[PDB]
């Protein structure tokens, strides 16, 4: 099910330097966030809710961190930054209420 | 200000 309810959102990254911009699919699951590219398609990560410390949603671009500083942040171009934290910041709502 | 989530 390496895509079965999860809810891919077309986000652009930046390449080393390239001036340009690599298109990518985002799933947010309801326990986990992953990573889809766009041209394949097909899942190339996945994170779990619970790993996401906080982010920042701007009118151009999302950001998200797994509070693991070596790692570093993870930022993208959204035009809808601002709904995938609120897709987001709803399903952990979901998740620690059937937890209690 | 950034914003955080419930998971403690």
């Amino acid at each position: 099910l390496k895509t079965y309810g999860v809810s891919f959102f077309l986000v652009k990254e930046k390449m080393k330097g390239k001036n340009k911009l690599v298109p990518r699919l985002l799933g947010i699951t309801k326990e986990c966030v992953m990573r889809v590219d766009e041209k394949t398609k097909e899942v190339i990560q996945e994170w779990s809710l619970t790993n996401i410390k906080r982010w920042a949603a701007s009118p151009k671009s999302f950001t998200l961190d797994f509070g693991d500083y070596q790692d570093g942040y993870y930022s993208v171009q959204t035009t809808e930054g601002e709904q995938i934290a609120q897709l987001i910041a709803g399903y952990i709502d979901i998740i620690l209420k059937k937890k209690k | 200000s950034w914003v955080y989530s419930p998971l403690h």
